[PDB]
This record gives C-alpha cells, structure tokens and sequence, in this order.
C-alpha cells in the first residue's frame, strides 16, 4: 500500500542532450532504486540506494532524491539508452514503479 | 615508533575559525557598528564531533583576531574587543556604559597592526566543562543544560562616538591548549540537528558506514 | 554457588564471575577538607546499603534493549529513595547485577554497559525540523526502565557499535548468565542532586537476538539486583 | 635600547604557532581540577578498545541497521562453503567504519600496527561444529576455496569448545599515496583479506535453534600509530 | 641589532594589564609613610565585623527609619507566634543590605562561607521568656508552626538569662548562575531561613514596659570568601 | 581556599576611565585648541564610594591617553601632554610659556603611536590622601578641604603653532597601584550631591535597602 | 620594554642570509634517515674520481 509513480511515461530525447526521469512517493522513503529493460530481455540493474551505480553502468547516469521525490538523470543522452527504466522501494511493500519508456528523437 | 601525535593536546592544538563578525555600513545586520558573541566552541564545524568524543573536558583558549574590509583590505580604522566575562553584562547599545566598565577586559588595536590575540581561562565554576548533562536545572525544555560551561561573550566595535567609515569583517580564531578530558563515549554516527540536544532524524537514520552486497562480496 | 548477604537482603548468585570494576577504580568516600567540611555529610551503612531487586524484564526475541537511570531508579525505592530525595546532595558508588535464567537451549547475547550523563534524543518529528525535547518518562523511567526505541544509535545519535568504550559487560547465553559491575561516583563535582541529575544510565541491550524451537519458554526473565557503595547525603529537609 | 633587526614572518598569524598570549583574566583563580574516572591522555588508549564491528553490512533498511552487527551461520551452509569475507582496511569504507578505531583513523593521514579481531559464537549452547578463518596477505587474492585457504594463514574454530577466539592481522599499512581523479589520497593496497568458510556444518539436536549469529570485534595492538592529523567529517555543527 | 619577531597583542592597551610604565617624576621623593592606626589590608576583614542587620526592612517614612534596626516582641504576642523571618542571602535585598557585609558582596561576583548573627534584647531588665530561633536549610520550607520548627536546627533562648546569642549560618554559597530576562546574574538559591517563634509570652512585672526590641548584627566567619571584581551602584559622582 | 581577589590591590587595580577632553575645530567647548585637567579621580563614577570606605589612603597612579578623532579615527597629529605639579602655574593660553617649562614633564606622541604611558608618585606633602577633613585651613565654605590631596593638573594641546586640521577626543585611564588605607568607615547609602562634601539631600532621605511588607513575610 | 634601535639592513632579504625560519609543521616527524651506502659528504672527493 505504498504506490511510487514515474513521470513522464514516455519521454524523447534528440540525443546529446540531458534527461530526467522522476519517480515520485505517495509516502517518505528511505531509498530508491532503478531497473533497466529493454525489449525481449529483462530488466537490469542499474542504480541503487539512490545514487551508487552497478558495475556495467555509464558513468553518465546520474541519482538523487530525498524524502519523497527521486529522480535519475542522464546527461548527456545517447541512441544505446532508449529502455524503459523502473523505480523500487524497500520500505514495506516491495513496490515497483510504472516506468518510463526513453526513446530517441529522430 | 613515536606517538606524540595521537595525544590530546595535539588532536586539538591548531587556531580553528569559531566566528565572524559583520559590520556594513549600510545595512540590515548589526546596524549599530558593533556585535555581541557569547563564545561558541561549535563555530568550527568539525569541532563538535571531536570534543563530543568524551564526557568532561578543561582546557584554556587562545584568540587570534583577524579584521579587514570584505575584500580583505586593511584601512586606518581603531577598533575596541570587549570580553564580557560569564555574569557581567552585555551592551545592549553603541553607548552602554558596560563598554567602560573596568571588569571587562578591552583590548584596543588599528587594523594595520597585526592580529590581536589573548588568552582565556578554564571559566566554569565546576571542576570541568561537560558535554552532556542527563538532568535539569533546580518533559521539560531544560534537560541536557549545564550553564555552567559558558565562557562569555564578546563584543566588538568601532572606536569612536561615530559610526565607522568603512565596512568591516572580524575573523575569530581559537587555539585550545592544556587539554584534560574524562569519560570517553561512542562517536557521533548520526546527523546533528541543534546547537543544544543530541537530537537526531528518526526517519533517516543511516548505517554508521558505507554498505555493501553481500557479505561474501568485496 | 553460595549465597552472599547484606542484613536482610540474601541472593543465591555464582561464586565469583569476573566483575567489571568502571574505569579501575573502587566506590569510595570522600575526606574532610572538601566544599562542605561543616555540614558533615552522614554516610548510611544500615539498611540504606543493601542488595535490591527490581522488577524482573523479559527478554523476547523481538525485544529492543533496555535502559535505566541512576541515582533515579531508587529515588522512588525504599529507605534510599528515601534519603536520596529528603535530602540536598548526594554521591554514591554502585554494584550493578544481572542474570538471566536460561536452558541451555536458548541463544542470545546482551551486552551491558554503563553510560555516565546518558542524555536521550527523540526523533525531534520525524523529518528534522521539531525541536521536541524528551519526556520526564523518558529522561527518568524509575525502576521499571523503559525501552530503546532506536537501539542502533542508541536514542541519542552514536553507535552502540561503540558503548564497548563504556564499562561493559558480556552475557552470552551459551557461556555465562550473570554479568556484574562496580561503579564509582562520576561527575564534574564532588556531589550534587538525586532528583535533578542522573550521573549515569545503565544499558542492557540484545546484540544477537534470543532465539529457541518452539516449546521452550519463550521469554527469558533479567533480573537486576543493585547495591549501594559508599553513598553519601548532606542537608536534610 | 637594545639592538635589533626584524626578520621575515614578523607579524605572521599562523594557525598552528603554538606560542604565549596575554591572559585576559590575570587574577583570576580557575576552579580547582578535581579527580575525575577515567581521564585520557593519548587517542592509542581508545584504538586498542574492542568495538563491534559490522562485518554484515549490507542491510540498511532502518529497521534491521541492528542486522549490521551480527552475521550468521546455519545448518543449510553445506561443508566447505564460504560463510564471510572482509578486507584489513581501519580506514576505509566498509565494516571498519563502525568500530571506533577505524572513526579515530578518519581524523588521521597515515598508520600502521597489528590488529586484531575476536569472534564471538553467541548461538545456542547445544551447538557445535568448525569454523575455518584464514587471513591472505596483502596480494594475495581470496583462496579459491576452503581447501586451498586451508594452505594458508589460518585457524580451525570449534565453537563447540571455545565460544570466542581472537585473530591477530600481523600488519596493515596505509602508506602508499594515490592520486586518482585530481584529489590525493593516502591510501591502502595493504587489503590484507580475512576469509571464514564453514570446515564442518552446524551440527544441533533437536530442540536448538538451526541458526546462530556472531560478533565481530577489533582492535589495534600496542604497536599501533596514528600520523598527519586531518579534520574530515561528513556530520557537522548544523546553521 | 638583536633578532626578534612581534606576536598578536603589540601595541595594544588592556585596562588590567598590570605593566610598568615610565615614572613622571624621576627626581621627586614622595613624603614618607609614617604609621596610622587601624590599616586594612584585605577586604575579608571588614566582612567579619558585626553590622546591624535591618530585619525590620518595613517603615520607609524617613522619620521612622531608625525603626528598620530593631524589631520588637512583646506581651500581646501569644505562645507560638512567629515574631520575624527572613533569609540568609548577603548580596541580595532586603535585610542584608544594611550590614557592612551586604554592601561588600555588591562589589563581588560570586562568594561563599559561613555566616554569623547575633541577637541582643533590649528590653527591660525585668522581663523574661523564651523565643526560639530556627534555621531552615536552603529548599526547606518556612516550619508551619513553632513546634515543626522546633524539629528543625533551633534554638531555645532565654532572655531572662542571657541578654545576647548568636547563631551560626553553616553555609551559604552564591554560586549557581541564572540568566533570567537577558540579563545573567549569578543568584543564591541558597537562602537559607531564620524564623523566630515565641516558645513562651512575654513576661513583665508591673512597672517594666510591655514591649521591648531586638538588634539583629551579622558577620561571616573567617571562611568567607569572595571573587570577581564586579563595580555595581545606584549611587555615584553626580556632574 | 585563596583570597587574593579581595585585597585592596585586587579592588582598585583596574584601569578606568577618569577623564575625556574635546578639541572641536569649531566650537564652544575649548576654543584654543588646548584644555587644562585637574586630575580628578572621581572621574570614574563607580570611584567616590569605593575610596570613601576608608579616612586615609596612599598609592601611585599608572595613566594612560587615549586620543582619536570623535569617531574614533586615527590620523597624522602630534600632540602634547604636559603635566603640571601642584604649585606650578597651568597654561592660560595655547601660547603660554608653561608649555616650555622643564619642570612640566611633557611627553610628545603622535595618534597613530600606540597609547602614551605614564606612572604619577604620591604627591601629598601629609603622609595620606585623606578623603575627609573635620575642619578648616588656617560656618564656613572652607569646610572639609584638604587642599594637600591635589595630585596636579594635566594639560593637553595639538603640537604647533597652528590649530590642528582635526577634531580631536582625548580620554584618560588611571590604574591606582601600591595601595593602602587606614580606618575603615560607613559605605555612602545616600545620594552624592557635591564634589566637595559629604551634603546630601534632607528629604530624600531613602532606606539603605530594598524595603518589604511585614517582617514575618518573604 | 627592553630598549632597542634599529641597524640598517632591518627588513631585507638576503638570499644568502643563513639565518632560521618558523617550522610550518611543529609536530611533525620526519621519516628517520636509515643508512644508505656511498654517502657524498664534500664535493672535492668527486674531483679524485
């Protein structure tokens, strides 16, 4: 009974330049973390406990958020991220976020 | 194969920066050209932390004053550094009479000479300044007081009956000799939220130190 | 085994466990040229100095920790409480025990330490910004004690990681079940306030939880049992 | 009068000179320092102190930091597994950060002496079975498996007889410099690695809990030391 | 020349800086010292002499301020009346002011030591009777009667016997500081009391006056001690 | 356990403000850029009643001169202190030949040197200062005046033969040093009114102290 | 004070002036020197090489 909601769902970007993913909390959370999936695969990880990224990760990723508002950054955008990235908390009820279907600009 | 180092007296040697004092000449802070600072050992981030390793502590300070324009330029300009010791009392105007009372010390310096710097003594009337105090004074908004850990305050001013020409900046320095500590207790692992209690964030509490994995992962 | 007595007070304790003895020294009194040479301040030896024995805790596997305050804790009881509150200054020394009572099929592991001037913090609303400062329940809980809430930090801000730095005491269950600890007086002055400063809180926290298969007792009674060393108290009222 | 001439660093205001002031209470007499418990004199007194430390430090949920304490060890680990592993690093990141030596370390550039860490069974009594805690020097990379740990640096713990046991880390010394992005630091390399794997399995009767936690706590021996003090801290005196 | 380097606090001018400074007059031979009776050396011994302490800090009608010196007891007064009570705060208004110790104290800051009254019955040489004189520890309450005092520290005097008694204040300390308005003054809390209860009547033959008056006179003991210079008045040199 | 505090040294050591002259450029107030000081000691307000607690007293004084313009700026000024024993003649003009007169000692120092320093013998040709005199020298207005208590005057001016550029405020301290008093006396419970004597006003004849309602309430 | 008069040469820099300077580091202790062989001590034993 804690629902976590990404905006914007979908999202494009030209690329080269910056992009801002945000997953919001109907209550205060202790961290936040990010998945990746791209189509016929699964999800990857890809951020955790807010700001510390996997191994695999471009540097270029970035994570912050306090509270009740998160956020993923990307700058600067490039052709091989266009996936749809989900939120997660671990406070109570693992909850998943909606995703954010990234796509290039064209 | 020394440790002369790890010593008390060495951990807390070094003249920290604890306060500055601002007075514009136009302006909304201290619009009278001149400033009250009751002494504040905490002025130097880092310093709460370090002192709040032990229960009790004694020791003598020494102050080191720097005073410029805000860019850092020096100008004819006499100024007056009053000490009010704990007990007296502070000027409540450019023209108290407490800026001529005796009792206080005063120390009078131009900007051009070199620093003014003087030395304080172990004031509290009990045995040892302590941090902590697990009680009240003779749910409640007094617990954790001990009054008796003030050092005094210190005022300062432009000498003169005018206001001064230029705007000034004061630099108070404070080095921390002959150090005697008791009781030495858990480092502060959580953020601090006041100057007073050891309150601290019930929603975000964090791990003392970085995380991991797994604890079979390095 | 024997059991050891003080007046009417007789506990069945171990032989002789290694006691903790606070910071090397020994709970003792103190001489004539000190502030109040003139008020010659009664030392009690009678009943006021004697084993007493508070209300049993249970341990339970969710249980958190649990912390008491000193002189406080006695203030309320008996013929010291009596003299601790009837009278303007006090300093005392303290023999702090505690047991549990286990079969050998219970796990856990308690460590007890002492921590002098213990000043708790609340959670000051949650999000930083309440100034919210700590109740009379909480700052002097009695004999009955009171609960950690945030055992982790310690309801105050520092790691329990650390308390080992305090006089402190180990009871692991599958070893020892009663740990002991002497107390000198501890404080900026030669004496001060029973009501108004506690001088020190004593902390008996779970570091590994009790655990046991279903059928055992489920609840694993601590019992404290404390002795007054060297109390003193001057100016009656 | 007397002659003289001035020479450079007249006039100076440097923040570490440790030379004489004016008193600005000349008669004043100080309250008398009374005997206090406990008083200490050199920060080493408090790196030889055993503090708990988090070897478990993967949860954060706020509710189980307590976790961070205690690992375990079960029936389910099967002969030879790896139960845990951690580094001989006092400074940095990681387990040491919540053992007060390695909060004393923080305030501090360089060091160097022997550790020291003692492991405490804290399961049911009825409880037995063999431990295996082998140290890799630095270099050395993490045995592959108990066996070839086995060929190392080690020690066969049976909880079954003693409940505690205290390794000793012959040496670790923060000396070797770096300077990586553009901000140097002072760091290890000396990673001396200190594996644990389960040389028996835990072996109860019925009755004893299948699961039991230890207790990491460490220290430094007497030939330890501390150079270049540095003030660094992420907690600080708030506006 | 000879080599030096100038430190913080060159050229300034501290008001308690206790130096030497150049003699004026280098020739003149100042008038010698010849002996004068009753020189003061320490303030301390002006503090051990007996003033007469104003209990009876009521009238202010200048013409009846010679009245604040005694009180007075007489037959109206029935068995187990309080006759009088006030405090043993030195520095602090009220009846101390009066004392040559009270006036003292303004010009100190903090000070502690045992005190000292005594009372001298002026009455007629034919009456008789008892008053009994109680002190109450500082945080004791004012005894409700005659007998709870009497449970007190007391004293049972007899006028008929002797004419004066003196009664010790074991201790007072002014030393718990309190910052009240915005103004801190380091306060008493100390103030201990000295009620004065009628234990018997007044007891006169015809012929002798039906009331007769007390004089109270304090002093502390040879442990009195003060600190802090701190100049304090109301009173000063007008233009 | 010490005492120190309350000796007589202890209570008037202290260096206190006893005097302020002013040199206004234009002005009512000392129009010939010069002005004589008597040396008063009762310049310090706090002072009459201190002294007054004793009949007789003896001690040097340590003065020190504080001079800037009346915002307490420093400038380019010289200027001249000179000291007048009793019995020499004070300057009458900014021109008189007493500013030349060897028995004046006079220092020189200009603004910008730091405070000019100077110790004053116990001049009285009688054995003591003695702050009150039952009678008159060989009802009258000569009542109470012991003349032989003058410790002499101080005369300050610009240096030059030219009025100064500047408005200037000189200020006096005096540190009392090396004291002792005889027969201890009465501490002053009413109002002073005079310089001279002891007068007080007859109808605002006030209690010692803090008064109250019955003597059995608190 | 103690009285004193200034000489020429008060407040120059000599860059050959051998005289002694504040220690930026008080506390600080240098690394010990071990013993490292061939030690040069004057130059002159260089010039009979």
């Amino acid at each position: 009974d804690i629902v976590l909601t990404q905006s914007p769902a979908i999202m494009s970007a030209s690329p080269g330049e910056k992009v801002t993913m945000t997953c919001s909390a109907s209550s205060s959370v202790s961290y936040i973390h990010w998945y990746q999936q791209k189509s016929g695969t699964s999800p990857k990880r890809w951020i955790y406990d807010t700001s510390r990224l996997a191994f695999g990760v471009p540097g270029r990723f970035s994570g912050s958020g306090s509270g009740t508002s998160y956020s993923l950054t990307i700058s600067s955008m490039e052709a091989e991220d266009a996936a749809t990235y989900y939120c997660q908390q671990w406070s109570s009820n693992y909850t998943f976020g909606g995703g954010t279907n990234l796509e290039i600009k064209r | 194969h020394s440790t002369a180092e790890t010593t008390l007296d060495s951990f807390f040697s070094r003249a920290g920066l604890v306060g500055e004092i601002d007075l514009p000449l136009k302006g909304t802070t201290n619009p009278n050209g001149y400033a009250n600072w009751d002494i504040d050992i905490t002025g130097y981030a880092q310093m709460r932390r370090k002192v709040e390793l032990f229960t009790y502590m004694r020791f003598d300070a020494e102050f080191t004053f720097v005073a410029c324009t805000p860019t850092g330029e020096v100008v004819p300009q006499l100024l007056q550094y009053m000490f009010v010791p704990p007990g007296a009392p502070k000027p409540d105007s450019r023209e108290s009479l407490a800026w001529q009372t005796a009792t206080n010390p005063s120390v009078f310096v131009k900007l051009s000479d070199p620093p003014a710097q003087v030395s304080v003594p172990f004031m509290s009337p009990a045995s040892a300044y302590q941090w902590f105090y697990d009680g009240y004074p003779t749910k409640d908004l007094e617990y954790g007081a001990m009054p008796n850990n003030m050092m005094g305050t210190f005022s300062v001013r432009t000498v003169g009956t005018s206001k001064s020409k230029y705007p000034l900046v004061v630099r108070i320095y404070m080095r921390m000799k002959h150090v005697r500590a008791w009781i030495p207790r858990p480092m502060r692992n959580q953020n601090y939220l006041f100057k007073a209690n050891p309150n601290y964030a019930g929603n975000s509490i964090k791990p003392t130190g970085a995380s991991r994995t797994a604890i079979t992962t390095l | 085994v024997a059991q050891l007595t003080i007046g009417n007070s007789t506990i069945t304790t171990q032989e002789a466990a290694n006691i903790i003895v606070g910071y090397g020294e020994w709970p003792s009194y103190c001489s004539d040229s000190d502030a109040t040479a003139v008020d010659k301040p009664t030392r009690p030896d009678v009943s006021v100095n004697r084993f007493y024995t508070l209300d049993t805790k249970l341990w339970e596997k969710s249980s958190k920790g649990w912390y008491w305050k000193f002189p406080d804790v006695l203030t309320e009881t008996g013929v010291f409480g009596q003299n601790a509150q009837f009278h303007y200054l006090y300093r005392s020394g303290f023999c702090i025990h505690v047991q549990c009572n286990a079969s050998k099929f219970h796990q856990g592991a308690l460590l007890v330490a002492v921590l002098p001037e213990y000043v708790i913090g609340t959670v000051a609303g949650g999000t930083g910004t309440e100034d919210t400062h700590p109740p009379y329940k909480q700052t002097q809980p009695g004999a009955d004690g009171f609960e950690l809430q945030h055992p982790y930090v310690l309801d105050a801000g520092i790691p329990i990681s650390q308390l080992t730095v305090c006089p402190h005491q180990w009871i692991n269950l599958r070893t020892n079940n009663c740990a002991t600890i002497i107390v000198p007086y501890i404080n900026a002055l030669p004496f001060d306030s029973a009501l108004n400063h506690c001088n020190f809180g004593l902390l008996v926290v779970p570091i590994s939880p009790l655990d046991y298969d279903q059928g055992a007792t489920p609840v694993i009674p601590i019992t404290i049992t404390l002795a007054p060393m060297c109390s003193e108290f001057a100016g009656l009222r | 009068g007397f002659p003289t001439e001035l020479k450079p660093g007249t006039n100076q205001f440097l923040t570490t000179d440790d030379g004489v002031s004016a008193p600005i209470l000349p008669n004043f007499h100080p309250t008398p320092c009374i005997h206090i418990p406990g008083e200490v004199r050199n920060l080493l007194e408090l790196c030889q102190v055993e503090t708990i430390l988090e070897v478990n430090n993967v949860p954060t949920n706020a509710t189980s930091l307590m976790e961070r304490l205690r690992f375990p060890v079960s029936a389910q680990a099967g002969k030879g597994e790896l139960c845990a592993v951690f580094r001989a690093d006092p400074g940095r990141n990681g387990p040491w950060q919540s053992t007060l030596l390695g909060q004393l370390c923080g305030y501090y550039t360089q060091w160097s002496g022997s550790l020291e860490v003692t492991f405490m069974f804290t399961g049911s009594f009825m409880a037995t079975g063999k431990m295996l805690i082998a140290y890799t020097p630095p270099g050395g990379p993490l045995p592959k498996d108990r066996a070839t740990a086995m060929l190392g640096t080690h020690v066969i713990w049976d909880f079954g007889l003693q409940s505690s046991v205290t390794l000793v880390i012959p040496w670790i010394s923060n000396t070797h410099y770096r300077a990586h992005a553009r901000d140097g630091v002072f760091d290890y390399y000396t990673t001396g690695l200190v594996s644990i794997w389960y040389q028996t399995n835990y072996v109860v009767p019925i009755g004893a809990p299948n699961t039991a936690y230890i207790i990491a706590l460490a220290a430094a021996q007497k030939n330890f030391t501390m150079k270049l003090c540095k003030d660094a801290s992420d907690i600080l005196q708030t506006g």
